[PDB]
């Protein structure tokens, strides 16, 4: 099973979603000190760096007024989780290019 | 000053042969968007000799039924992509108009550029054609806008837009830059930047009327 949908099966049952609605998928690239928490952006790990991103999208997600998201630096897995309804981002996983910093990836498990 | 010029002159200084024929496979034993009839439509819907504004992108849409061709841009049947209704939303504050539709060729044909840095992608996979050719095709396109025209706002969002800065002459152009409008990076910078009247007023200044931003 692709990571994006374990992210969906476990976004639709958190939220209560609708199983069958398609998720659509933005991907763009932008520098980590602008989409990450300013603490996991440091000089040597993730500073500076231009992540590949992949934010996904429907009129339920819209509804709940959350982003559930997948970050790379390339071919290296970065990030999952979602912004939620306060725009903060909630992690499921947090790699820094040195160690990984969160990893409840357990939770993808369906 | 037309495109097919321009088009030929990029064409001679650059031997695109092995990315249409990467290409030619590409449509024949995959998927890949936009449709191929649609791949210049910013081309096709801006004359070289109407642009005011370029907007860059990054590559198109890579679901069913989004990409046509511009930047930022789906299909009018498609749903709002993040960075589009943030777009929108910062559009509503700046400007004053609401938009609903997600198709944005009457930008295009009030003179904004929609220009993706990369034309083509398979589907479901991001960056899958990133590096056959198209950067080398539209750095010299951005640099040909630069280059020929007189006085153009370039609007530039995400640090990727912003390496082509050193391709713009400031001495005759306007650079508008922010983080991008996608809700991961939005609020650091997108969100209150005024994109769009900083444009309109730029033009002014220099005696060229507004982009009608509003739906056309």
């Amino acid at each position: 099973m692709t990571l994006e949908l374990q992210l969906k099966h476990y976004i639709t049952n958190l939220f209560n979603l609708p199983k069958d609605e398609k998720w659509e998928c933005e991907s763009i690239e932008e520098i980590a000190d602008d989409i990450l928490p300013d603490q996991y952006v440091r000089l040597g790990a993730l500073s500076n760096k231009i992540l590949q991103t992949y934010t996904y999208y429907s009129d339920t997600l819209h509804e709940s007024n959350i982003y559930p998201f997948i970050l790379y630096y390339q071919k290296q897995l970065i990030a999952i989780g979602y912004i939620d309804e306060n725009h903060d981002m909630d992690f499921l996983y947090l790699h820094n290019t040195i160690m990984p910093l969160l990893d409840q990836r357990y939770l993808l498990t369906g | 000053m037309e495109w097919s010029q321009i088009f030929h002159d990029i064409t001679t200084k650059h031997d695109f042969k092995a990315m249409h024929d990467f290409l030619e496979k590409e449509y024949s034993t995959a998927i890949v968007y936009p449709d191929r009839e649609n791949i210049y439509q910013a081309f096709d819907l801006t004359p070289f000799e109407n642009i005011k504004v370029v907007i860059l992108g990054q590559d198109p849409y890579h679901g069913p039924n989004q990409a046509h061709g511009l930047a930022f841009s789906v299909q009018p049947n498609a749903k709002f992509p993040p960075s589009l209704r943030n777009m929108y939303k910062e559009l509503a504050d700046d400007i004053g108009c609401v938009r609903q539709t997600p198709h944005l060729q009457d930008w295009a044909r009030e003179g904004v550029l929609l220009l993706n840095t990369v034309l083509t992608v398979r589907q479901g996979e991001a960056n899958s054609h990133r590096d056959i050719g198209w950067e080398t095709f539209t750095d010299e396109i951005i640099k040909a806008v630069s280059d020929y025209k007189e006085h153009v706002v370039f609007i530039l969002w995400g640090k990727p837009a912003q390496q082509k800065i050193k391709l713009i002459d400031t001495s005759k152009h306007c650079i508008i830059k922010s983080v991008h409008p996608s809700p991961l990076s939005a609020y650091r910078g997108f969100f209150g930047s005024k994109p769009y009247s900083k444009a309109n007023t730029y033009l002014e200044s220099v005696g060229k009327s507004p982009i009608n931003w509003c739906e056309s």
